[PDB]
């Protein structure tokens, strides 16, 4: 048996695999296979995923064809390394994740092939940057519901540690399957070589940003930023009145003056040092 | 059936260049490598056969297959023009057979010469021992026209199955424009 | 035969309806915003491809 | 030879060395400057030319200790001006 | 970690939105809109809203199953577009109407002449029509 | 502007408990969303 | 003819896990693979990738082989699966720019017309972008054998997409250097790009090296530059750029005393927010 305690590992590529091509077709359901090394009755490592193509049109999971995966089982064998197929998934694309009746049943084609199969849904919408949204899952069997016995006997405080989606406990969610609590790894060797590489300036704050229009957008700033402040010369008497909720709920259909104003300092201010500072360090370096 | 790779090397070098040999010189070494892969490949199912030269530009033509009609397709134009060098066709022999689908295959070629070598015996006797520290089992059928007797091959294939080897073999040509099937015919009964 | 021309049914019974929409403008590259037939107005997105 | 210090000369010593009349380095320079070889300006007035860029021409390995040398005092102004980069701005970014 | 959990929020904005109208807001950071299914709603806001972009009758954006304010939008109409202007100006000159000096100058002094000449109507202050009816016979 | 940050961080006091919403109506929304489950 | 290039972080790792796939080697081996993408605008993009089988040799270094039966397949299983998905040119490993990768290129330029290469980095420490590209021409000169086939780096830089960002910012969760301010200025390009200088520098320093020990080519085509630079090297302070800069400067600071203005009486206004909300609060509440 299980302990609702299996700890799945993943990867630092699949992931990515995960939303690339579950955006670019995103409409329909697109899905693919799973390719990890099958470590012990607890977790599981599925380190690469390969993606399958679609048999036709229509929003379901279409079919797996085993001359393609057979071969594209073979092209890493014969170029990069032996793995074994251990999950699949597909893509609920903007639903949240659950198993569908459809779903259950390829999942029920895949665990009679290996009992530790792994169902894993992708949500390329949801997803912003601290919620990626997978919830891998596997199916539960329906004879033990039949028999009024509770599977899957927790020995650690480990599976109840993230509570489920209400939509998916309108689903099968606790009738049919189980949530799988996951995580990642990742490695120095991997986070200097995307963190020193995503978002990166080359010798851009050493030039001087348009210099005849930099001193034109100051004044560009400053010309209603006068008026701005004449709204703040409006704004500050009808104070000694009605009482500051008045002045939070009655302040809804027009601008105020403070806070545009406090931008406006900002932009002004951080726009100028800059340019200041940058423009004075090069008169030092070259020559 | 029985786990080896059939790598073959054609001649397309500049002395491969003329009617002596009776339809073409091509299409005779052309056809005995067709029957030579209906002998590897009807004997065993496994055995792809891709082509290798060991002219100037050792290309590959043809990927290492079990199909035979890009081998035809390459070998009709083949325009076998160049100058000859043996020397990295060692290289480019055996590199690929690092490249080939499995180890737990025989490492198996045929090397096709009908040209003057200009190499040293001593830079064959270095990639002669590499093969025998690479354990490489080489057949080489000589063609066409050649420097009499194989000058520095008896010392290279002595020195392909010295030191327990003693199965490897060297077809020498024959200086008779003949048809090279009867030629052939001992290596394809007896390896 | 004709477990054929039954095999066309067998899977040709899977295709879902599309909802009759109609354009109003266009937001962004991915933001589109229409109206059915049917009533209230929706945001919605494309495919990338069409 | 003239260095970036000035790089500016005049019509009497440009007849000098070349002893042509005054009444013709004007059209000689105008072809130069057709050329393309030099790229400067003409005052005619205080009779001398603002030479600004010239035709890049080859040399030994005796410049090259120049340049060499220029380079080498040109690397520890970067060094000292962006080391007050570094000292001062510390409390900035750690 | 306060800039982390600032943009975790947005989620809920994503794509499967529906569209109704601003009314009014009860109080402080809850409101009251009517969808465009045709009923109106007691409804809860989305914190990151510039509330100053709110005015009156402005369209907004509701979760299809929470039923909550979540975005604000530039306006739109489909009753008709703007009158796309390149084959929408009916070939029609003024020369072409002859003997309506009368209503052919008094509408020009009732649309386009406050349109231009707005701070005369302001400085004598003689307060511009607002519409303008016209009728008759047929043709 | 920075001695005006100084000396008036004061107000910060007194009140102390944000709730996070309830107890009670937190177990009635367990309730009503296990009935929306159950339906 | 090309103007850019285009790099994601998917094919960025998928050159990694590669190396790591292949790491068991122990000895030696470089990871070459084929690059796929689209270019459009004469903007280059690169998508996707994987790595073709390849071995070498170092005795008699001028054997290579790319398994075209895989690449065939599987570009056809790359087309099948993603039809706007398509070649756009190779990459090797890249550490110090190997022999072969001079007819690479000429191998597989039967595929694509500007079939472009890309250097990355396996062990990733500089002070810089560890991505490189060249581009193929055989230029002439005037001297010496003409048609020289030359690889000459166009510029490059890491591409984003709003896909791949989510996972990106998903996996990074370590540090971020945002709000922008008066601060992200200051290290992204006046702290860093002064270093960004100082490599370059170094550089030429480097290449200097051959005063009379280094290798055989003196100079003709690097010197030109040299002395473009040395003629180009800018003004002294002479002029009104003095008074100019002066003069400029002392117009920039006027804005910036009106905005400490501002500022300061904004957080008044505050204060006084702050007083009324204490005050009427001990009376009432005690
Ligand atoms: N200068 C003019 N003055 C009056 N009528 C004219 C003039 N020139 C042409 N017409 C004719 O008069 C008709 C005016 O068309 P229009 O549709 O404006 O009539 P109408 O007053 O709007 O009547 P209805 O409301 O029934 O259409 C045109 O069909 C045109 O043939
Ligand atoms: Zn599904």
């Amino acid at each position: 048996a299980v302990d609702t305690a299996e700890q799945v590992y993943i990867s630092s590529l699949a992931l990515l695999k995960m939303l690339k091509h579950g955006r670019a077709g995103v409409p329909m359901e697109v899905m693919g296979l799973m390719l990890g090394e099958f470590v012990d009755d607890y977790t599981v490592r599925v380190i690469d995923v390969f993606a399958m193509p679609q048999s036709g049109t229509g929003v379901s999971v279409e079919a797996v064809d085993p001359v393609f995966q057979a071969k594209m089982l073979d092209m890493l064998k014969q170029t990069g390394r032996p793995e074994m197929v251990v999950g699949w998934y597909h893509s609920h694309p903007g639903f949240g994740c659950w198993l569908s009746g459809v779903d259950i049943n390829t999942q029920q084609s895949f665990e009679a092939l290996s009992e530790r199969a792994v169902a894993v849904v992708v949500d390329p919408i949801q997803s912003v940057k601290g919620k990626v949204v997978i919830d891998a899952f596997r199916l539960i069997n329906a004879n033990m519901m039949v028999l009024g016995h509770e599977p899957r006997q927790t020995t650690s405080n480990l599976g109840h540690l993230n509570k489920p989606s209400i939509q998916a406990l309108i689903h099968g969610l606790n009738r049919h399957y189980y949530s799988i609590t996951i995580n990642y790894r990742k490695n120095e060797l991997e986070q200097k070589m995307l963190l020193n590489l995503h978002k990166k300036s080359w010798m851009e704050g050493l030039t001087l940003q348009d210099y005849s229009e930099h001193c034109k957008h100051n004044e560009s700033v400053v010309k209603e930023m006068l008026e701005l402040a004449k709204n703040y010369n409006k704004a500050v008497e009808e104070e000694d009145k009605m009482t500051p909720e008045q002045l939070a709920i009655k302040n809804v259909g027009k601008q105020d003056p403070k806070r545009h104003l406090e931008e406006h300092v900002d932009v002004l201010m951080t726009s100028n040092i800059v340019q200041c500072l940058a423009a004075m360090l090069d008169t030092v370096v070259f020559k | 059936m029985v786990l080896e790779s059939t790598m073959v090397c054609v001649d397309n070098s500049e002395y491969m260049r003329n009617g002596d040999f009776l339809p073409t010189r091509l299409q005779a070494q052309q056809d005995a490598v067709n029957i030579v892969c209906h002998s590897k490949t009807r004997s065993n199912p496994e055995n792809n056969v891709g082509l290798i030269t060991l002219a100037n530009d050792c290309e590959v033509l043809t990927t290492l297959t079990p199909d035979t009609g890009r081998i035809l397709s390459k070998l009709h134009t083949v325009q076998p023009k160049g100058k000859i060098t043996f020397c990295t066709g060692i290289r480019v022999a055996h590199l690929a057979l690092k490249h080939r689908q499995g180890k737990n295959h025989k490492m198996r070629i045929i090397a096709f010469v009908g040209s003057p070598v200009e190499d040293n015996e001593k830079d064959l006797v270095k990639l002669a021992k590499r093969l025998k520290k690479e354990k490489v089992n080489v057949d080489i059928i000589n063609f066409g026209e050649e420097e009499v007797n194989t000058e520095k091959l008896t010392a290279f294939v002595n020195t392909l199955n010295g030191k327990d080897g003693t199965g490897s073999h060297l077809v020498t040509v024959p200086p008779g424009p003949s048809l090279a099937d009867a030629l052939i015919s001992s290596p394809i009964l007896a390896g | 035969k004709q477990y054929e021309k039954s095999e066309n049914d067998l899977k040709a019974l899977q295709s879902v309806g599309q909802i009759v929409g109609e354009v109003l403008k266009q937001l962004t590259e991915e933001k589109f915003i229409v109206k059915a037939t049917n009533g209230p107005r929706y945001v919605v997105g494309c495919r990338r491809q069409l | 030879t003239r260095p970036a210090n000035h790089r500016q000369l005049t019509f009497e010593e440009i007849a000098k060395s070349a002893k042509i009349t005054v009444n013709e380095v004007e059209l000689l320079v105008m072809k130069a400057l057709s050329v393309g070889l030099v790229k400067g300006s003409i005052d005619e007035v205080d009779k001398r030319v603002h030479m600004t860029w010239v035709q890049p021409r080859v040399l030994d390995l005796q410049q090259i200790k120049g340049m060499k040398d220029r380079l080498e005092f040109w690397c520890t102004d970067v060094k000292s001006m962006e080391m007050l980069v570094e000292h001062q701005a510390h409390d900035i970014l750690t | 970690e306060f800039l982390h959990a600032q943009e975790e929020v947005k989620r809920i904005q994503s794509i499967p939105l529906v569209i109704g109208q601003f009314l009014e807001a009860v109080d402080q950071n809850t409101a009251i809109v009517g969808s465009t299914t045709g009923s109106n709603y007691y409804v809860r806001i989305l914190s990151t809203i510039d509330r100053e972009l709110l005015k009156p009758n402005a369209s907004v954006a509701l979760h299809k199953h929470s039923n909550a304010l979540v975005d604000v939008l530039p306006p739109e109409a489909d009753s008709s577009i703007m009158m796309l202007t390149s084959d929408q100006k009916p070939d029609v000159m003024y020369a072409d109407i002859g003997g309506m000096d009368i209503q052919k100058q008094e509408v020009r002094e009732a649309v386009e002449l406050p349109l231009t000449h707005f701070e005369l109507y302001k400085q004598i202050g003689i307060d511009p029509p607002r519409g303008v009816l016209m009728y008759g016979p047929p043709g | 502007h920075n001695m005006s940050v100084k000396a008036m961080r004061f107000p910060p006091k007194s009140y102390n408990k944000d709730l996070e919403s309830a107890e009670e109506r937190r177990e009635r929304e367990q309730q009503d969303l296990e009935f929306a489950k159950e339906m | 003819a090309v103007q850019k290039v285009v790099v994601h972080p998917l094919v960025l790792l998928s050159v990694v896990d590669h190396f790591n796939r292949i790491g068991k080697v122990g000895n030696q081996k470089r990871v070459v693979g084929v690059l796929l993408g689209s270019w459009q605008k004469k903007v280059l993009d690169v998508s996707n990738s994987f790595a073709v089988p390849f071995d070498e040799d170092d005795k008699d270094d001028s054997v290579w082989f790319l398994d075209h039966d895989y690449l065939e397949n599987m570009y056809g299983m790359f087309k099948k699966v993603n039809a706007r998905e398509r070649i756009v040119g190779w990459y090797h490993t890249g550490p110090k720019l190997h022999k072969n990768d001079i007819a690479i290129n000429e191998l597989m330029k039967r595929y694509c017309p500007n079939s472009v290469l890309v250097i990355i980095d396996v062990k990733p420490k500089d002070l810089g972008l560890p991505t490189e590209a060249y581009i193929s021409v055989e230029e002439v000169h005037d001297d010496g054998t003409p048609t020289s086939k030359t690889f000459e780096h166009v510029t490059s830089e890491i591409g984003a997409e709003e896909a791949e960002e989510v996972g990106v910012e998903h996996l990074l969760r370590d540090i971020k250097d945002t709000t922008v301010g008066t601060l992200s200025q200051r290290i992204t390009n006046q702290v860093h790009g002064l270093k960004g200088l100082n490599s370059k520098l170094l550089d030429i320093r480097s290449y200097l090296e051959k005063v009379a020990t280094g290798k055989l080519p003196i100079n003709h085509q690097i010197i030109y530059q040299l002395q473009d630079v040395f003629n180009l090297l800018p003004d002294v302070s002479l002029q009104e750029f003095v008074k100019a800069f002066y003069l400029k400067t002392n117009d920039q600071m006027v804005v910036v005393y009106l905005a400490s203005l501002i500022r300061s009486v904004v957080a008044l206004h505050n204060l006084i927010n702050n007083k009324i909300a204490n005050r009427d609060a001990e009376k009432k509440e005690g």
